[PDB]
RNA sequence: AUUAACGAGAUUCCCACUGUCCCUAUCUACUAUCUAGCGAAACCACAGCCAAGGGAACGGGCUUGGCAAAAUCAGCGGGGAA
RNA sequence: GUUAGUUUUACCCUACUGAUGAACUCGUCGCAAUGGUAAUUCAGCUUAGUACGAGAGGAACCGCUGAUUCAGAUAAUUGGUUUUUGCGGUUGUCCGACCGGGCAGUGCCGCGAAGCUACCAUCUGCUGGAUAAUGGCUGAACGCCUCUAAGUCAGAAUCCAU
RNA sequence: AUGUGCGAAAGGGUCCUGUAAGCAGUAGAGUAGCCUUGUUGUUACGAUCUGCUGAGGGUAAGCCCUCCUUCGCCUAGAUUU
RNA sequence: AAACUGCGAAUGGCUCAUUAAAUCAGUUAUCGUUUAUUUGAUAGUUACAUGGAUAACCGUGGUAAUUCUAGAGCU
RNA sequence: UCAUAAUAACUUCUCGAAUCGCACGGCCUUGCGCCGGCGAUGGUUCAUUCAAAUUUCUGCCCUAUCAACUUUCGACGGCUGGGUAUUGGCCAGCCGUGGUGACAACGGGUAACGGAGGGUUAGGGCUCGACCCCGGAGAAGGAGCCUGAGAAACGGCUACUACA
């Protein structure tokens, strides 16, 4: 069975592998979106909660929130639903979609840290990875550097350098388009 | 092992007890004893019959209710750094108080100023000569 | 020679149904059973363990062998050419 | 050629299946003469697409897992049986009405524990000796040969024991 | 034949059936009365429903436990060696 | 470039299976109804400007199999 | 009982521009002041256009070895409502007993889509019309539906049948 881990927090990602079924029992009863304590999984992993956010199944099938049960269902999808996207406006496919309850049989499951105990992940919280776009909208600048209602908020926007590939000239900036 | 859930009435299963009935359209059915296939097998209503499971939670008999839904509700996290500059130049963007910002906005109003007169004057020239032609 | 209706008349097939069957199991009442009281009949040369032999050519009895231990109760249907 | 037409008696003697029993004081724990005897056949995997054969075709011992017929037990689970007349429903009539009851040889229906029971359910069914047919060893009679004439080896679902 | 005794009741456990009698109701399809005429106006009748109620009834006759629940019985009579 | 949003995709093209007052033809009615689009008119009873998501996108996956898609971070 | 207007009210209740491109203008308190043009995209109602859906009158080939048909479970009509974009036996309740026919109803056959029209000729006719234009229906057979002004759509979806 594989793991797909995630730290929201830093916004880093990894994958770990777990082989031991006696170190997984301790789920197989936990529901989608509910909270659980990580540290049955090791010593260094002591102080964890961990969120379960779902899995993929052996054949490839994801899970869908509110459905309860721990085999798969056909159902008739609409749209606004999860895992499906409709290729024309109106249309309705029936498919096939897994419970929201845990088992011994889904082939990946993926969790999120909540809160970290005292030991550090080797892979996990030693790297912070930043976020990738800034705001454009004026009134996420104003209230993102405090501004008040008359400082000159188009002044203050954040910027990108690029340099562009010809004869290594002297590169130059991006900017957001501030909008309304 | 394993164990189940009698379909009718709702009473466990252990290995061994019990029955399995297959009906024609492909749905399984289990039962614990004698008392619930015969039941069964005449078309009877469990909703209607008191000594079962679903009878009884129907009619909401002995239990009570349970909800944590505002102890999840209070997750809140802190910010992340921005690729746009790093994370201790953005917050210096904003950690000054209002008199070095104050200071710039009266010296850009003048610049603002003196263009605007400067294009009035250069206006004037230019509707001066305009008419000279 | 045909023939509608009729038949506790003889014969063949089909639907429904079933312990007729595969293959048997269980329950109830009255006897059989034991006791107190009453209390017969058919039948009977003498009687009553077998194998072979010869003989009126299929013996309980004869010849040669096998064997063989008091008094008795409930069933059974081989024989007594019952 | 065709249709319809009464099938009597066992309690006696013996034979067989079982169950008591007087004599040497009453009991407990044992030996074993004699009598009886029990297991049977098939299928799948591997050996093997092999030995053999130009080709087409096409085996066997050991090993593993199951099955058919028969025999001896047992009832945790499944099913059958209901006078547990246990609980409930219900028809007719009778006790003035309700409650609680009688009768309809067990009124009828639903469920129904205990006991009995079904390859309709579950468990179990051993190895020693001596041999026949046949194949052999040493070896004369008959200077050679020969499984037999003296001696001797292996050996069957057979025979006798466990 | 003084006992971890025997017997008769009782309590608890385990099972079978499936929610007792009685009381109450802002339940109940409506009909007939009486009025100060009503947001349920009351008085009479009314299959059934809801609450007290997984309640009531039965339970070894070839089920289990009880020194720690109660009440009783007891070192015989006759025959034989 | 990619992607969100808007529009069309209900037109064209093919065939004659069914259908005997049915389709169809000429001629009437909507004072008995709907109509994107086109054309012409037409609406006095914080305001220097309001709020949360999501695509594209960086990076971590599943299945032999598809114009299948999951969970994390921005706008 | 039209157009239009007035009165009393009501509404999980709408609409009356938080939208984009070009130009760069005029005033006097000289303020980061006020006013100003041409377009695009939208918007309530009315009118028009492309239309659509129903609808009045008359007109079809063979057959009597098809003469009486329709109403159980609407068949002809009246009334009160429901539903549709709207009328209507279209549907739900109550009530009358009607409707078609020898001037050929009802039923059966068609190697039958209808028409504008093709072939052959004194005149009158006989026969053909799947097929380039107009109208109708269908996407293997039946049914059911989402989006939209417009679909019971199939180079859209759901289920069964038969193929694969
Ligand atoms: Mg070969």
């Amino acid at each position: 069975m594989k793991l797909n881990i995630s730290h929201p927090a830093n916004g880093s990602q990894k994958l770990i592998e777990v082989e031991d079924e006696r170190k997984l029992r301790h789920f197989y009863d936990k529901r989608m979106g509910a909270e659980v304590a990580g540290d049955p999984l090791g010593p260094e992993w002591k102080g964890y909660i961990l969120r379960i956010t779902g899995g993929n199944d052996k054949q490839g099938f994801p899970m869908k929130q509110g459905v309860i049960a721990p085999n798969r269902v056909r159902l008739l999808l609409s749209e606004g639903h999860s895992c499906y996207r409709p290729r024309r406006d109106g249309e309705r496919k029936r498919k096939s979609v897994r419970g929201c309850i845990v088992g011994p049989d889904l082939s990946v499951l993926a969790l999120s840290i909540v809160k970290q105990g005292e030991q550090d992940i080797p892979g996990l919280t030693d790297v912070v990875h930043p976020k990738r776009l800034g705001p454009k909208r004026a009134t996420k600048i104003r209230r993102f550097f405090s501004l008040s209602k008359d400082d000159d908020v188009r002044k203050y926007v954040i910027r990108r350098e690029v340099q562009p590939k010809g004869e290594g000239k002297k590169p130059y900036t991006k900017a957001p388009r501030i909008q309304r | 092992m394993r164990t189940y859930e009698d379909t009718f009435s709702g009473q466990r299963i252990y290995p061994g007890k019990g029955k399995l009935y297959v009906r024609g359209d492909s749905k399984i059915f289990r039962f614990q004893n004698g008392k619930s296939e015969s039941l069964f097998l005449q078309r009877k209503n469990p909703r209607r019959i008191a000594w079962t499971v679903l009878y009884r939670r129907q009619h909401r008999k002995g239990i009570s209710e349970e909800v944590a839904k505002k102890r999840t509700r209070r997750t809140i996290k802190s910010q992340r750094a921005i690729v746009g500059a790093s994370l201790e130049v953005i917050k210096e963007r904003r950690s000054m108080r209002p008199e070095a910002r104050n200071a710039a906005r009266l010296a850009a109003i003048k610049e603002s100023k003196e263009k605007k007169a400067a294009a009035q004057a250069a206006k004037k020239a230019e509707k001066a000569k305009n008419a000279a032609a």
